[PDB]
């Protein structure tokens, strides 16, 4: 009952049978904006079900010495599906997501992972090493796009913060003795109603694993880690020429 | 004379066909009715054991 679920969103769906309970960030639904909050006068549009389905990012791999991962949100989507093609035309975005995360193994695999959702994740550099020396961290590691981006640091988090507190944002854990996935719902966190879905990135997913990946030979040493999401409650607003970037 | 039980109670003599299933009318086709998202644990049709 708390193991078996199933996600039926859009034109798509998804099942899962060795799974655990689902997560609401900050403990509320998503929700589209009210005629008191929002600002803009123009009418919205809301597709409903072109944007609102599962789209399906990319496949790493978990080796023994790996470190972690993190992906931006929604900066994965803006070019994939009729969600990218509005964002492009439009200005201004509002939305939800459910995020999804597969990792198999058989039972002489052991592991341990930690799916957090944290918001304004932004990310500093190194200072040179010395600390003098001030730099800043380029294009394609703030918005590395959906192929993902690696850490260098983890224990913290590559902004000053250690990962022994991430616990406390939305969290889930993939132990391969118990479990081979984690749900997480999440509304949309920012103090302004609409904000731009290209500049702005509202939250980041990170991946990291505490206990390694550990296993005997003759067995399948391939372990990948796919990274399923969903947009909820869409909405769009200013309608222009598309802008890349 | 049916004095004995085990032969009150017997199962002989049942003329009568046990059907689970019974027959329905169908003149058309089945009219699809409307449905939403779900994100529900329990609930899973797509599984099925054949």
């Amino acid at each position: 009952s708390d193991r078996v679920a199933q996600l039926t969103i859009g034109n798509s769906t998804i099942t899962t049978q060795e799974a655990a309970n689902i997560i609401v960030g900050y403990g509320e639904w998503p929700s589209y904006c009210s005629d008191s909050d929002a600002t803009a006068v123009d009418k919205p549009t809301r597709p409903d079900v072109s944007v609102n389905r599962f789209y399906t990012l990319d496949t790493k791999l978990w080796e023994k010495s790996s470190k972690g991962w993190y992906w931006k949100f929604p900066d994965v989507l803006t070019e994939t599906g009729v969600f990218g093609q509005n964002a492009q035309f439009h200005y201004l975005y509002r939305s939800g997501f459910c995020i999804h995360v597969q990792c198999n193994a058989s039972k002489f695999h052991q592991g341990a992972l930690l799916v957090a959702v944290l918001p304004e994740y932004v990310i500093g550099t190194v200072a040179g090493g010395t600390g003098t020396e001030d730099t800043h961290p380029p294009y394609k590691q703030t918005q590395p796009g959906a192929d993902g981006f690696e850490l260098q640091h983890p224990y913290v988090l590559d902004a000053g913060i250690p990962i022994s507190q991430l616990t406390v944002c939305p969290h889930q854990w993939i132990n391969l003795r118990t479990n081979n996935c984690a749900t997480i719902i999440v509304p949309y966190i920012n103090a302004l109603p609409f904000d731009s879905a290209l500049n702005h990135c509202n939250f980041g997913l990170l991946v990291v694993p505490i206990s390694p990946l550990d296993y005997d030979q003759g067995a399948t040493p391939v372990i990948p880690i796919t990274i399923t999401l969903a947009p909820m409650c869409s909405e769009f607003a200013g309608l222009r020429q598309a802008v890349t970037q | 004379g049916d004095r004995v039980a085990d032969v009150i109670e017997s199962s002989i003599g049942d003329s009568v066909s046990r059907a689970l299933t019974h027959a329905l009318p169908a003149p058309t086709g089945q009219n699809t009715q409307v449905s939403s998202h779900r994100l529900d644990t329990g609930k899973v049709p797509a599984l099925q054991a054949a």
